RNA sequence: AACACGGGAAAACUUACCAAGACCGAACAGUAGAAGGAAUGACAGAUUAAGAGUUCUUUCAUGAUUUAUUGGGUAGUGGUGCAUGGCCGUUCUUAGUUGGUGGAGUGAUUUGUCAGGUUAAUUCCGGUAACGAACGAGACUGAAACCUAUUAAUUAGUUUUCUGCCUAUAAGACAGAAAACUUCUUAAAGGGACACAUUUCAAAAGAAAAAGGAAGCAUUCAGCAAUAACAGGUCUGUGAUGCCCUUAGACAUCUUGGGCCGCACGCGCGCUACAAUGGAGUUACUAGAGAGUACCGAGAUUGAAAUAGUUAAGGAAAACUCAAAAGAACGUACAUGACAGGGAUAAAUGAUUGGAAUUAUUUGUUUUGAACGAGGAAUUCCUUGUAAUAUCGAGUCAUUAACUCGAGAUGAAUACGUCC
């Protein structure tokens, strides 16, 4: 739905070879975060997915050589952003920022 | 990190009567703490075996 | 009639209807989770009832 | 107060039977037992408690009322119970 | 006559049936808190010293850990079955599933409210406030309690105010562990002049477990 | 079909009962059904400290927690839970729902 | 450390103010009188806003429940926070405070509690007329960052199977069954970082990269948070409370109406704007945390331009309700003009809640089209999923958010500093 991302989507098919992915069929389900958010995770699924299969049916060395061209190029493909959302505190409207202080 | 005379005091008692078990391996050093010692904490015995293993570098 | 007028008033929407519990105020009442335990009075009580002042 | 007589043996005899009834400060609603307002039963117990007969305990806007020797005997004299009425701890 | 149309009913939210489970955990608290607060002011002469409200499936079995039992060492049945029947009538209790206990506590010491009803009744009696915290301060001590602090308020050296603390022990004062170990409770005491505020705070022991935070105790071998 | 559902304001409190019920099922019970864990609810309440208005504005932030298990039975109508109390603890629930 | 603060968004109550009117919320005890009536209630005419028998007339009902009296209590959102308790704020968010013995001094007092270095920290290495301790810091508690290892499977999800429908070049989609399953979800127990380890810098406490890792500023954000003090706020939260004031023509209490909204002006906290990084018309959208019944949250069907109306399931709830908009996509739309930016002010009308809506409670419809062209002197908040931007939930709530407390959505710039 947001199509500028969509090439940031697809990105983990041309970072290795869209060969990689031809006998491969995936099936994603996001129910979550907002709609760029969305985006990222997907990045996260399709690289895991190449990198987790690799693993299981493939030899190491195919995987590793996978997971290194995959962390050369961005290291989030592969290890989700620790990033979350602080909590409000009472006299401020947002996490740091507080109301404005009049003296006279 | 300067580490509290509690965790300091403990680990030099602890290096003084149980020195042959100690080795310089801070893992080792982990489970032996819990079994040489009576600790109700994790985060502090791991701050015990973590200068135990550098004092006994 | 000498009380026939005392009290005739219809209170039943609630601003003098409701009250706190042990405090009897009408101020600052706290009616969430059926409390009825007004302000200044359910932060005496509190960790009595339970709620623990976590964050 | 100006309460009718009939309903002030209701209170009298339902005390006795029990040794204590309560009742609310608010003045605005009646008491669920008797079906009267709160004040006639308020102001009929606490003319009761400087006879010495009860105590006037308060808690949270209800107060209490617990029969005494006193108020044993202040009760037989009024609704005239027979002399065997001195069940205690019971009614 | 009275032309009024309301009511207000004697009944305990615990006792309805259908009940949301936020709602009846919250009934459960407030109950606790006024039926404590309610025989505290029946037992003042007694030392109730705490209530509990265990059940029994559908009976409901209320436990007060009196320290003196000596009004309530026999007593034929009279407070219990007057404490009871007060039960019914504030809170619409149905006979059949209500019952009280009495209990002591060997520990008179280590209950804050108990001492604390202790001062009170030395501070109406004349005695100084010096020798009234002194002496229960020293049956505190020696019970097993690891500290203990009395705060006392109000208008003991003349119309000016004035406040002193009582130390004695180790004490905590920051952490986790003062609610795992304090025991405290506050009361109040009048004179012919003004009131006098008393606070009474135990640090308790081990029986409380959980060994606070710094604590080594390596055995010897 | 038996379904049971124990909910209280102590988290080890409900895993003790949890585990007594599992152990309890070996006789008088043929499965014992693992201890469905339902999301916890959470009672925030937020209020001002002070009994007036002055001073800075400073809030305290109280929660109750409420701890929701559910376990699944087979036994026997008449049998079920037989004793079902155990002198259970002060504040922790107890309720037997058949179907 | 007063001014969207009294959780204070007051139509009646709240209410403490004003105009009236009644009224005892005069316990207890003595006396008068009195069960042959102490007293109380009352239809109708007049008095009264009043359907207060309040009062004048009139006799009709009930019955010591008590009228008048003296001592005395009681009651008051009355005064006094310069009489108090309790609670809170502040000095004060940083690192500070003390007594036991011993040493110095006639003494108030001092040492311990330091030369230097280090740390977020009297935190430690060291030093030493001090030794040994106690409180604070740390340790501690909650949330977040991880577990294809464990235990779990409904009210969470996936997979398979049967029936049914539909389009494809060839996979699937949807409906309605029904059974295993546990990566996601939920939530318990454990595990996991202690700077250990390398390099360099300072024999030590330690410091700075870099790599590894989910996580390396004490990992981040919070909770608790010592000694001493203010005569800082509240006696209008309390049947916590001393003294004083009023106490039957009440400052008690009740009823109706009004005011707390009153406007020549001055200040503070905020919301909306001054547009094209936009407004308007359509289309697809994507969260988290909340809350809910003996009438509470309200699905679905209908009436219709909208508010809202008539019928109406399930839900005491991972089960039913409960749902995103900023942004995005479509057009020879708008083109820089107070213009379609702005939506105050007024108008004529439709409904909701309420016993009551005028001084518009809230809201719809059509019309009305005001300042406002980025804001002087001054001044506030903020270091990363932070500011900023727009929205959702909850508190108050019969009705009423531009307020507060929370939650997620998108995701800047600028330092890694110095005491001006």
């Amino acid at each position: 739905n947001p199509p500028v991302l969509r090439i940031k989507v697809f990105e983990p098919l041309f970072i290795v070879g869209k060969e990689n992915y031809a006998k491969l069929d995936l099936k994603i389900r996001v129910t979550g975060g907002g709609q760029v958010a969305q985006a990222y995770a997907i990045r996260q699924a399709i690289a895991k997915a190449l990198i987790a299969y690799n693993q299981k049916f493939v030899d190491e060395t195919t995987k590793n050589e996978l997971k290194a061209k995959f962390l050369e190029y961005d290291r989030t493909l592969l290890v989700a952003d620790p990033r979350r959302c602080e909590a409000k505190k009472f006299g401020g409207p947002g996490a740091r920022a507080k109301y404005q202080k009049s003296y006279r | 990190g300067v580490r509290t005379k509690t965790v300091k005091r403990a680990a030099r008692n602890i290096i003084e009567k149980y020195y042959p078990l100690l080795t310089l391996d801070f893992h080792t050093n982990k489970r032996v703490v819990d079994e040489v010692a009576v600790v109700e904490t994790k985060r502090l015995r791991n701050k015990i075996a973590g200068f135990i293993t550098h004092l006994m570098r | 009639g000498s009380y026939s007028i005392y009290n005739a008033h219809p209170r039943n929407y609630g601003n003098g209807s409701r009250t706190c519990r042990k405090c009897g105020a009408r101020k600052g009442l706290i009616r969430k989770y059926g409390l009825d335990l007004c302000r200044r009075c359910f932060r005496e009580k509190a960790v009595e009832i339970g709620f623990q002042k976590l964050d | 107060m100006r309460i009718a007589t009939k309903d002030i043996i209701a209170i009298y005899k339902q005390l006795f039977n029990d040794g204590c009834i309560v009742c609310h400060k608010d003045f605005v609603c009646l008491h669920p037992v008797f079906g009267i307002p709160n004040l006639q039963v308020f102001m009929l117990m606490k003319g009761l408690a400087t006879k010495k007969c009860v105590k006037e305990t308060c808690n949270w806007r209800c107060l209490y009322w617990t029969l005494n020797d006193e108020g044993i005997a202040y009760l037989r004299q009024k609704l005239a119970l027979p002399e065997d009425a001195v069940p205690s701890t019971l009614k | 006559m009275f032309c009024l149309t309301k009511t207000k009913a004697l009944n305990v939210d615990v006792l309805k049936t259908n009940i949301s489970r936020k709602h009846k955990f919250v009934a459960d608290g407030v109950f606790y808190a006024e039926l404590n607060e309610l025989l505290q002011r029946e037992l003042s002469a007694d030392g109730y010293s705490g209530v509990e409200v265990r059940k029994n499936g559908s009976k409901f079995q209320i436990i007060i850990r009196a320290t003196r039992t000596t009004n309530i060492i026999g007593d034929k049945g009279r407070r219990i079955h007057e404490l009871t029947n007060l039960l019914i009538a504030r809170f619409g209790f149905p006979k059949d599933k209500i019952e009280l206990y009495v209990e002591k506590v060997l520990a008179r010491g280590l209950c804050p409210v108990s001492q604390a009803e202790s001062i009170k009744y030395k501070i109406a009696e004349g005695l100084p406030v010096r020798r009234a915290v002194g002496s229960v301060m020293r049956l505190i001590m020696d019970s097993g309690a690891k500290g203990c602090e009395v705060s006392i308020s109000g208008k003991l050296r003349g119309q000016r105010a004035q406040g002193m603390v009582f130390k004695e022990g180790y004490m905590i004062k920051s952490g986790n562990a003062t609610r795992q170990f304090y025991s405290s409770a506050v009361r109040c005491v009048l004179l012919r002049m003004g009131i006098i505020g008393i606070k009474v705070t135990i640090m308790l022991d081990t029986d409380p477990s959980g060994k606070n935070g710094p604590a080594a105790r390596i055995p010897d071998v | 079909n038996i379904t049971i559902t124990i909910t209280s304001t102590k988290v080890k409190a409900v895993e003790s009962l949890c585990a007594e019920v599992k152990e309890n099922g070996k006789k008088k019970g043929v499965q014992v059904k693992g201890p469905v864990r339902i999301p916890t609810k959470t009672l925030r309440i937020t209020t001002r400290k002070t009994p007036c208005g002055e001073g800075s504005k400073t809030w305290d932030h109280y929660q109750m927690r409420i701890y929701k298990r559910v376990l699944s039975m087979k036994t026997t109508p008449e049998t079920v839970k037989e004793i079902t109390s155990l002198k259970v603890e002060p504040g922790v629930e107890l309720e037997v729902a058949m179907f």
